This record gives structure tokens, C-alpha cells and sequence, in this order.
């Protein structure tokens, strides 16, 4: 489940998702709008332009709450918002079209129930879907992983 | 300077006016068909 | 069935209604008062204060959502938020006595779920409870009909 | 039965309660916030500082189911939020630890149905928790009463 995850909103579109994960909220930056949980709205965020993500403080009242991150991630199947991906080559891979735009910030979650990674857009070359997603050093170096040509969701 | 601000005036006023009042009755003689989006004009 | 339309509301209660046809919201003129929807808020209304109305086109998000119109007009019972009013020679009449304020911008329905009216007012002549109401003319055009003393609702 | 009683909201917690007695519009005034009802929140609170209430005039269509208060209150169990509190020697009581922040504005009820009081927090030393509280006086006076050092909740 992923419950503990929430659209963020504008227009009327659920034109994203924001996770609360190591008691900081993190989102899209280049997806913007009204954050459905409201209390997530006070937290005042600090950017990552270039992972194209930003955070902030999530407050105390809910803090303990929070997902947690992992270092883990061998290859296979991973519980998604979609069902799963499968993680393979080092990357996470996605049947060709399924998913997609609307995504950006759905988290990736360890089946043991962490979080592996945030997905921010995909691509495909026909084969799979490749995802473009922030992920995790096994020395806890976020880093982003971003096929070539991915497209934001 | 007083005719000349007197023209001035004159010709904005008639301008400005008359485009106030053909916009006004454009938007009001479109509005029927504005409410009709089913309807062609 | 309603569920398309939706109130408007002064001083945290409703004060009357609008509705969305052909992509465009309408709201009547007379009612003041907030709308539900936020996105629908967000809309730049255009005052069509010769019809007691006041429209905005309401963007692709809920392109599908939207009321059909008809214009079609035979004689015979039309549905209505209190039930339906027998259409006679023009005119949209109500069993007399029932409605009344508070009740404006509520649309009157075809047998097959489409919109045919909006309710601007009414009273009663001396036969019948005659509605004020703002409609498609059989060219398509709207027209306004509202036999006097039909006061604004 | 009190469920129509209206809590206060801020930061999204439930930082109090309010009450409408005689369709006379009350609440703590130390309890910041806003009411969650737009209705309410409409009236134009006036500061009542040594009382530490702020009250108001509600719209007269509440004016059928507006709280009925009264000031007889012979010592004897009386509803309240957490079940119920013991009155006597003068003075509102709870069990030791039950409730706290928050519950500030949450009236005490006859279970005939009346309203007769509301709480403003409370104290442990020596006896029941005692609860500091406005109360009305057989004159029909409103009296505020505070147990030594009572906390306001």
C-alpha cells in the first residue's frame, strides 16, 4: 500500500505525488500545485534543481510516521503504485506504456515495506519503459538515475 | 490651448465611448450565442 | 444524476446554484455568492447581466463532465431538482406552490438526462406557477422567458 | 445530542471546541484558530478577556436547535466529552489524567439535555481532577471559576 503518500494538486489534475520519507517531505520540483494533505502545505521546502526535487522538514505531529528509505536494491520485482517493476540491469524497468504522466513522485517501495527509490518520468525504447527515478548509494548517496531522453510524468 | 484640449477631449471621449458602446452591445448580441455552444451563429 | 451540478454558496450555506453546459459554467447574476468547486472559483466569469447570468468556459479537465444541451421542447413533463414541469405552449410550468428561493441556477432535464432549462424564478399567474427561466430557442440561440411577476429565486 | 457542537481547527489539529447556547455564539477566547464552520465563522467574535471567551450572534436559522443552557446545576454527575464529570463542593472534577490540551471549549450537559458549563483545564492535587470552568450561577450569572494553577487547556 502507499496510503502514506500524497497527490499533489492543481487545476483539478492529481499532477503528482509527494512522499514522507526520513521525516522530510519530498516532491517533484517541476510539478506544481496544492499538496492534497494540507499540514504537508506549512512545511517550507528547500531544492535539488538538479535532481529536479525538493524537501523539507515534515512537522513533529506526524514525523514518526514517516517511510523509511533503503540501501537495498538487488534486482526483481518491486510493489508499485502499478503493481510492481521489475528492477533489472541496475535499472528500474517498466512494461512498454503502462503507467505514466501523472506519476511524478510516486514513491517505489521495498517489499518489506521501505521505500527503494522516487520515480520523476519515464521512457521506453520499446522493449520496456525505462523509468527515470531517485534512488539510493548502498553509503546513502542519493543519487538520480534518468534514462537518456526520459520524459516527465 | 483650451480649443485644442477641447478637440483632444471631443476625440477621445467619441472614440473611447462609441468602442465602450460597440463592445458592449457585441458582447451582449454574441451572448445569446455565447450560452449556445450547440448553436452556429 | 445532479452530481453534475453544483451549489453556490453566501455565508456558509447555499444561496442558489450553477451549472456547467457545453463546458461553460453559469451561475445566475442575482445569487451572491461562493462557489464549491475551486477549480470552478478559479474560473474568470464574463456577466451576462442582460440574460441575470454570469458564464465561464471551465477547462478540458472536465471537457466530458459537462451538460448536454437540447433543444427539442415537446410537450410533456420535464425533470427538475423537486421533480418535473409540464411544458405547455412555451412555457415551463411548475405544479403550482411548489419551489422558491434559494433554488435558482438548478437545471430542468429531459427524460434522457440531457439539459433543456435553468431555473431563474416563479410565481403563479392565476392558473399555473409559471418558472423565469433562461433557454435555447428552437434556432438554438438562448432566450430568456420569464412571465412577469416570476421574481428571481 | 451534542454532536452538533463545533470544534475549532488550527494547524490542522483540533486545537478546541465551541458552543452555541441560546443562539449566542461562545467560545474560549484564548483558543486560537479559526471555527471550521464558515456559518460561525462569519459572526464577528467580540473579546469577553476577563471571561476569556469571545462571543458572537449566529445566524437566526439555528435559532430551533441552538444548545438550551441552564443554570440550575444541583451537584451530581453531568455529561461531557470524555463521558462524563462530578460537580460538587462548587467545583467540576474528572478522574486523574483523563483529557487535556484541546479540550478547552467542550460544554458540560445535563442528561436532560442542557448545557450548563464549559471547560478551560484543570488541576490534580488533592482530589478529583478538578476542571477550571465558567459556570452560571442560579441568578443566571456566568461565573468563571479556577482551580489554583489550573492550566489552560
Amino acid at each position: 500500500e502507499s496510503d502514506k503518500t500524497f497527490p499533489i494538486m492543481l487545476n483539478g489534475q492529481v499532477n503528482g505525488y509527494a512522499c514522507v520519507v526520513g521525516g522530510r517531505l519530498m516532491k517533484p520540483l517541476h510539478v506544481e500545485g496544492k499538496i492534497d494533505n494540507e499540514q504537508l502545505a506549512a512545511v517550507k521546502l528547500k531544492k535539488a534543481s538538479m535532481y529536479d526535487l525538493e524537501y523539507g522538514d515534515v512537522p513533529q505531529n506526524m514525523k514518526s510516521d514517516t517511510l523509511q528509505y533503503t540501501s537495498d536494491k538487488p534486482p526483481g520485482f518491486y510493489n508499485w503504485h502499478h503493481g510492481a517493476v521489475q528492477y533489472e540491469n541496475g535499472r528500474f524497468t517498466v512494461p512498454r506504456g503502462v503507467g505514466g504522466k501523472g506519476d511524478s513522485g510516486r514513491p517505489i517501495l521495498d517489499n518489506r515495506g521501505r521505500v527503494v527509490a522516487i520515480v520523476l518520468g519515464g521512457a521506453n525504447e520499446g522493449t520496456r519503459t525505462a523509468l527515470s527515478v531517485v534512488t539510493w548509494n548502498q553509503k546513502g548517496v542519493t543519487i538520480k538515475d534518468t534514462p537518456e531522453g526520459s520524459e516527465p510524468w | 490651448v483650451i480649443v485644442l484640449c477641447g478637440v483632444a477631449l471631443a476625440i477621445l471621449v467619441g472614440i473611447a465611448s462609441s468602442a465602450a458602446c460597440i463592445a458592449k452591445a457585441r458582447r451582449d448580441c454574441l451572448t445569446p450565442y455565447a450560452l449556445a455552444p450547440n448553436a452556429t451563429v
